[PDB]
């Protein structure tokens, strides 16, 4: 179906800097890409839906922007509550996932 | 130099939602599930004005006319069922045996001869009656039977005089509103339509309740039309509109009786009772060649979206209720559920008749309401039926491990897509007659 | 009645201004009985709101009404030819909808109100 | 309010034309609640249709309105005395109902529309 | 819309006469559905009754309308300063409500009716 | 010299009565006794205009908004109760014994364990069921028990999904009408108000149904307010509005179950069944000191009307139904009736907590209609509740032989006074936009 490539596969960054994760689809998917956060031992939690809108209750430091084939997830500040694996998703397909690290 | 000038009657509109009244010719009868309490007489002169130099954005997937039709049809079903016999004294133990009459091997176990005690016109007297019930209407009380809805819902007999035959209904806008029709013949129901007209009412739309197949609908003018809210999303149904229809021949061969049982002071229960002659399975025939050329056209149009070299597979429904796992419909007054496993069973590589067995049911929850069911009375005689398959509702299989092949299965259940196939070309707009523009004229 | 309704929707604004009466005549005509009655009542009060707007300006009983509000080039800087011979009323509405309320406010702020008061006073001398 | 309502119905048209306000004031005021509401709404929209017809001509807010449509002797060849001093309005309506739509069409075709456009243009010079 | 509604209710009549449009814009917008519909229909026909009263006088499409009815000192013998600079409209209504019907009758008896007939006749010469 | 001039839009109004629509935010839920069939969404911008130089006569005791709210609340109760389970097969003989569970001495005899025969989903089969019923719901058939309303009224179960929690409702006027609000802080609800404003809708008024105490109402801004149609008439209730509220802590300590019994084809009866743990009396606590200072303020304000040297006595209700002889209310879904004999028991000469025992009831005739009662289903768990006592409804004792003392007792029952306490400051007026005045201007 629609293949996805999510990069970087593993990222290590110190507090304060920005984290930019990129998902590349296999074709035009309009804006129907979602970004989820999964802490270890917990279910994924949706942060970005439709690639730009922010789920209610999410801090504003999480943001997403993209279209067509290319999408980007931006976390402006790596606050200590945020260490988790981040996944992109189009339809049934889930990204390979990236784990931030301190 | 220039001054504000006010114009009234300006031809400007906006997108809006409103309540649309229904026009209908309503000839005949001297007893219609719809045009008796809600709609009004038709228009002798259906006037359509072509709006030249007008390109208008349409969206069949955010059309409020579809939602209005859904609510209207549900409410009209409820209103038609309100003044009829409540069948609450029929939730009793039923002693059932198999039918001793000559029964074909396919129909063995489908029908049960059930004896039970019933109320009479006098409340202090009881009657021993017997009736024929389909096996799909009858649940064993333990591992003595009972109707299927007795645990969950109360049951109301449908009035036999009221007929379930769809009649066309035209959806008309009130004053200050207009209905824009997209006249483009290649339109997939979303985006700009260059050829637009305005109409007083929609075309005659038969409220046909069916699953997996659009019966007695409109036909595409040029080619088979594939429409989907998101063709890449497998969770979204694919509406297929044919350019040439496929005739479907349905029948229940059983010569059936209608026994009247006086259950109350003026209330009657209409049971099946007996069958004159042999007993055979109800079924629907379609032409094998016609179905073949229609499926070839559907594959040709699906490959536009899913690639030219991909293999298009037609498989039967994955699961669900009997309404969605089968072509469920109603013509002749009885409710058919036909196994379409023979319709959808093919693999199309990029390079006689079919008989569908049908099971009848008398206890129906049409719109899955809570605490409400309907008993469909039996029809006297042999019911036959001829319809035009004019489209399909499909669902693509997700999570495909093989990227070369795509699998499409029948779908349905949500009838908002049944009339999205009819209301795709219409759009309600709201006239803004007041405009302001610069002119050289100045008030004294 | 319905003939020609919105037929000049794609015409130029100058050409569509000669057909205002076809679009002005068409603005005035159980639970479903209540639905139809609600639709009819809504149409009536909408028509009356539009007529009230026309009447609080000097435009009562008129489909074309010249005013004393000057045109501001902050609303549109096109010359009359681009407006009345090259554009349609739908495009003009899309262009001018952001200022429509300012224009309406100016129409009822000073021109009709001060005009009326000045005609009150000119009927003294 | 109701006093004198239709009292001049059998009067001459000339004499009944002095009582137009008694017949103009009287055009504006469970399942049976819906019936009464339907009656009231119908009366309202009928009155508004008549006022719209008056307004698309030059006859807004007027019970007697002179126009620029000439009288055609194909509609009636009687002289003013037979009409306004010998006939009643009911007889006149019976005589002229076959042409009423032609007269209405002429009233809104050219006279008010071309007048309005010409007043649009006379407000330039 | 609702801003300033009745804000000049305690102002002088002269000062409250500059705010007539805020109080004029605000007169036009299951069993409880029938209740709301009855309220809306009643508001509509009331507004139309007031507009009909204005129109059978010469005051159609006007919030201030000068007439040809002389003021009688049997209705109020105050000088303009006491009325328009010392009194409010509520006090004036309390003072003048006993004669209001006489004034309305005079407004539609002779002035608008004889005016209209005289304009019918002046359009002959 | 002077001529008639017609003005339209004149700011003049008269006293009138009209039907007021209700605005409500109606957030939450995805089941409200009120805002589901009658009222409409709220207003983002509540606009209030202060009418300067305006003195307006108000009368809370001839306010038609109160009557409209009474009719609306009764009708909305009836409409909410219409689509629910009719409990007519529960009017049968009940074999009842005392509860064997650990019961405190106060709660001895209050609860009865009753076994009875009930209908099943199949009409030809019966079930032996048992339920816990409060003693106030159960009448002995002879000097074998029966529910209390079986002699007089049919009973309908309240839908458990529908919640009895008051939500605020704003009463809004239609076009051509206005709501004038009296902004004076010392206003007793009758006579001229100098500080007047106009509002689109009233404030958020919770339709709290209670007797003897106004819960979750508005509070006086400056001082305790004593209001009465005639303070000299003992037949007229005295509405007391507090300036500081008294918190009230109510609870039913019983850990309760809700057993579901299928009485019909889709109908369910929700009985109590069993209690997990000890059984204790339901009760309401108020602060003794807070009640003391509030009653001192009430006495101080009553002495303004009844003399400065008179002795003000607070005694409990003289008699009536359980609704009026007790603080009757409903929060948590269950209907409490609390003995306020400890609240009102004092003598004030001119110079810790209180616990109120509460009895629960499930069969309620809220508005004393004929032939209609409601069964309140039990609530699973422990129900607690916190409210603001914001006022009282009192009745003065007449025919006093002693002129030095005045006695005031709790009152209520007529809930038109419960919402008179909220709608006292509002008045519906009717805009008269047409005026005629002299000016020097003359028409040409
Ligand atoms: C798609 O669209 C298709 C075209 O509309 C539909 O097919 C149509 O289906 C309807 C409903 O079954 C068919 O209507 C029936 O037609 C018969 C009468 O029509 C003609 O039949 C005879 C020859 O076939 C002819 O001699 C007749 O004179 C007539 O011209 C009947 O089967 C039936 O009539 C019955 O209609 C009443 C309502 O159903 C019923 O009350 C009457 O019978 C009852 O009452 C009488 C009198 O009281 C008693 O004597 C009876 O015992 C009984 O109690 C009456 O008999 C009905 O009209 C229609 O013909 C058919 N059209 C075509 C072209 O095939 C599809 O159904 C649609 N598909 C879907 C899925 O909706
Ligand atoms: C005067 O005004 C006061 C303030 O408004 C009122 O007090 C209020 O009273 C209401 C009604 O009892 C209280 O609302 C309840 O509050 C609880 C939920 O709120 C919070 O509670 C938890 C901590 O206390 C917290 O963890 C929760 O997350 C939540 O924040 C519940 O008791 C109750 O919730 C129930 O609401 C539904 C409707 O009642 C009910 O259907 C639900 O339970 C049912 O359904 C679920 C799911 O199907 C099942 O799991 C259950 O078994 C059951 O079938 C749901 O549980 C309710 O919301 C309110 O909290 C309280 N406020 C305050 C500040 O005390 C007074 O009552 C007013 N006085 C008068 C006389 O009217
Ligand atoms: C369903 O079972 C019922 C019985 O519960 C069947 O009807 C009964 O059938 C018997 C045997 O055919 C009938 O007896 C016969 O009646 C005729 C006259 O009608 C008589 O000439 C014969 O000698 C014999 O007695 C019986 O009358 C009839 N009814 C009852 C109440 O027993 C029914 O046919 C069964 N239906 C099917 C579809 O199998
Ligand atoms: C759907 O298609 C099937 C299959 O073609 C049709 O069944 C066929 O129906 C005909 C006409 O009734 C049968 O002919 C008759 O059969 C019996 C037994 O011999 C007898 O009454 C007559 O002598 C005559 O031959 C035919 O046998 C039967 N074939 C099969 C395989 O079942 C069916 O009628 C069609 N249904 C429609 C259009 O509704
Ligand atoms: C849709 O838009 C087209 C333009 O894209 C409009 O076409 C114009 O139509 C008018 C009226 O028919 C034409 O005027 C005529 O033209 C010729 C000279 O070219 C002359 O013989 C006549 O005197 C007359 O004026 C005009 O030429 C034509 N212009 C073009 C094609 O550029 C059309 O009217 C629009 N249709 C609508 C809104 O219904
Ligand atoms: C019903 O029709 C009759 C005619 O058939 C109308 O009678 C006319 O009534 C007027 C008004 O009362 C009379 O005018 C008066 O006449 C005399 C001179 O004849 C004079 O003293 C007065 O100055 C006044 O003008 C008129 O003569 C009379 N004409 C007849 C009988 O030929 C009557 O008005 C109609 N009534 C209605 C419509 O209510
Ligand atoms: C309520 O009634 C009072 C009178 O009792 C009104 O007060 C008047 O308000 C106007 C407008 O603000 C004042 O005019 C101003 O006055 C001074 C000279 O005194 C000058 O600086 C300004 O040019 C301006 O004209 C006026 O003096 C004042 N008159 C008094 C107190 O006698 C008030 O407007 C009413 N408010 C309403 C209806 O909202
Ligand atoms: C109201 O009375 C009913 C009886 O009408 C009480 O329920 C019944 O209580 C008996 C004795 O506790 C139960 O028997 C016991 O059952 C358990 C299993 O549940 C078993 O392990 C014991 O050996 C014993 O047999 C009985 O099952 C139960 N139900 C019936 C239908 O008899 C009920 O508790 C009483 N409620 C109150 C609040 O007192
Ligand atoms: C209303 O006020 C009464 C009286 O103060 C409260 O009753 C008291 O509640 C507390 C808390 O539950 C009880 O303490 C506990 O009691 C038992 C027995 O010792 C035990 O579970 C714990 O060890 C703990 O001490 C206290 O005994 C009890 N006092 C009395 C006299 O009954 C009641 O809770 C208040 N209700 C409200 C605010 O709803
Ligand atoms: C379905 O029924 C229609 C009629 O409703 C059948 O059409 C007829 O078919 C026969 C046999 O070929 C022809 O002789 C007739 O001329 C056709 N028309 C009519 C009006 O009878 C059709 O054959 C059926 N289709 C099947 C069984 O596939
Ligand atoms: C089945 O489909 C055919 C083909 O569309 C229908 O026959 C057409 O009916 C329309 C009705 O307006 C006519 O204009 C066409 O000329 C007809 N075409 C042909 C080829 O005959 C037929 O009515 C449909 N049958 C049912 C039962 O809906
Ligand atoms: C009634 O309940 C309220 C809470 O709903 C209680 O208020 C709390 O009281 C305790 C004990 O003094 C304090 O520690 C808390 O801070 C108070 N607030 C809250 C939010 O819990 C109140 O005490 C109760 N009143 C009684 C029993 O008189
Ligand atoms: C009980 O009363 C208190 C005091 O009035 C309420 O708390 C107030 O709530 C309002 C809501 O608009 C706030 O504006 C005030 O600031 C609050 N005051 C204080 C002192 O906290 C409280 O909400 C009431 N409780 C109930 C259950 O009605
Ligand atoms: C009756 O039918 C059932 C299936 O419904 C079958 O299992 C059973 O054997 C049949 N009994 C007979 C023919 O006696
Ligand atoms: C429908 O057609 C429009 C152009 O009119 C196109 O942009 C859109 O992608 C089409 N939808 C699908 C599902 O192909
Ligand atoms: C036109 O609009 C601007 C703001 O866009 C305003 O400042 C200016 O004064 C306006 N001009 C006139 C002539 O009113
Ligand atoms: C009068 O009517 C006739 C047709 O009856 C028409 O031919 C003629 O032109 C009309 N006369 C005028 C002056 O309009
Ligand atoms: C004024 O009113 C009196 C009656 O109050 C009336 O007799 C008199 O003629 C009137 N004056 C005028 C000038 O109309
Ligand atoms: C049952 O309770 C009643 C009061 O309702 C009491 O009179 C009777 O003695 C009790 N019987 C017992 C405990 O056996
Ligand atoms: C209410 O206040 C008014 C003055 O505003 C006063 O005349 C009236 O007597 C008061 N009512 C009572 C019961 O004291």
């Amino acid at each position: 179906n629609i293949q996805m490539t999510q990069s970087p596969s593993s990222l290590s960054a110190s507090v304060g800097d920005r984290v930019t994760i990129t998902c590349q689809a296999s074709q035009d998917i309009s804006n129907y890409l979602n970004w989820y956060q999964q802490k270890p031992g917990k279910a994924p939690k949706l942060l970005i839906y439709d690639a730009s809108n922010l789920e209610t209750g999410v801090p504003s430091r999480f943001s997403g922007s993209g279209s067509g084939t290319h999408f980007t997830f931006t976390i402006s500040r790596l606050q200590p509550e945020d260490i988790a694996t981040y996944y992109c998703q189009v339809y049934e397909t889930f990204g390979q996932g990236t784990k931030v690290e301190i | 130099n220039l001054w504000v000038t006010v114009y009234y009657g300006v031809p400007v509109w906006k997108d809006a939602e409103t309540t649309l009244f229904c026009a209908s010719d309503a000839k005949a009868y001297e007893h219609n599930v719809w045009a008796t309490h809600a709609c009004v007489p038709t228009d002798p002169n259906p006037q359509e004005i072509h709006l030249e130099n007008v390109t208008e954005e349409f969206n069949m997937w955010k059309n409020n006319m579809v939602e209005q039709m859904h609510t209207d049809i549900i409410s009209l079903w409820d209103q038609s069922l309100k003044p009829c016999v409540k069948l609450t004294p029929l939730c009793v133990t039923l002693q059932c045996t198999n039918v001793t009459n000559n029964i074909t091997d396919d129909m063995r176990g489908e029908l049960k001869n059930c004896s039970f005690n019933m109320t009479t016109e006098l409340r202090d007297k009881r009657q021993k009656v017997h009736a024929l019930f389909y096996k799909l209407d009858i649940v064993p009380i333990n591992e003595s039977y009972r109707l299927i809805n007795c645990n969950t819902a109360a049951i109301t007999q449908a009035c036999p005089k009221v007929s379930f035959e769809p009649i066309p209904i035209h959806y008309c806008a009130p004053a200050g509103f207009a209905i824009l029709k997209c006249k483009d013949k290649k339109f997939n129901g979303t985006g700009p339509c260059p050829s637009v007209s305005t109409v007083q009412c929609t075309h005659g739309i038969k409220p046909v309740v069916s699953t997996q197949l659009l019966l007695n609908g409109s036909l595409a003018e040029e080619e088979v039309m594939i429409r989907s809210k998101d063709i890449r999303n497998n969770a979204k149904n694919i509406l297929v509109q044919f350019n040439t229809p496929v005739q479907i021949n349905c029948t229940r061969p059983n010569n059936n009786t209608r026994k009247s049982i006086r259950i109350g002071p003026g209330q009657w229960f209409y049971a099946t009772g007996d069958i004159i002659g042999d007993i055979r399975q109800a079924h629907c025939n379609v032409s094998k060649a016609t179905w073949n050329e229609t499926l070839g056209k559907v594959v040709k149009q699906l490959r536009k979206h899913f690639g030219n070299n991909t293999i298009i597979r037609f498989a039967n429904s994955s699961g669900g209720d009997l309404e969605v796992t089968t072509h469920s419909f109603n013509c002749g007054g009885e409710f058919f559920y036909c196994d379409t496993s023979g319709l959808f069973n093919s693999t199309w590589i990029s390079n006689d008749s079919i008989t569908l067995p049908c099971r009848i049911k008398q206890i129906i929850n049409m719109w899955q309401r809570i605490g409400q069911a309907m008993y469909a009375p039996p029809i006297q005689g042999v019911i036959r039926c001829v319809s035009n398959i004019t489209g399909l509702i499909l669902t693509r299989d997700g999570g495909s491990t093989d990227s070369t092949t795509e699998t499409f299965r029948p779908s349905g259940g949500d009838m908002r897509d049944n009339w999205r196939s009819e209301l795709y070309k219409y759009k309600v707009v709201k006239i803004e007659p007041l405009g302001v523009a610069p002119t050289r004229c100045k008030r004294r | 009645v319905f003939l020609g309704f919105l037929g000049a929707a794609g015409s130029t604004m100058g050409a569509a201004s000669m057909t205002l009466t076809v679009q002005a005549r068409n603005l005035l005509s159980t639970v479903w009985g209540i639905k139809q009655l609600q639709a009819r009542v809504l149409a009536v009060e909408r028509y009356l709101r539009d007529q009230q707007l026309l009447g609080i300006w000097g435009c009562s009983g008129k489909l074309i009404c010249c005013t004393n509000v000057p045109w501001n080039s902050s609303w549109s800087n096109r010359n009359l030819s681009e407006i009345w011979d090259n554009m349609t009323w739908l495009q003009w509405d899309k262009e001018i909808s952001n200022y429509t309320q300012i224009i309406y406010g100016l129409l009822e702020e000073s021109q009709n109100q001060q005009e009326k008061n000045e005609q009150d006073l000119l009927a003294l001398d």
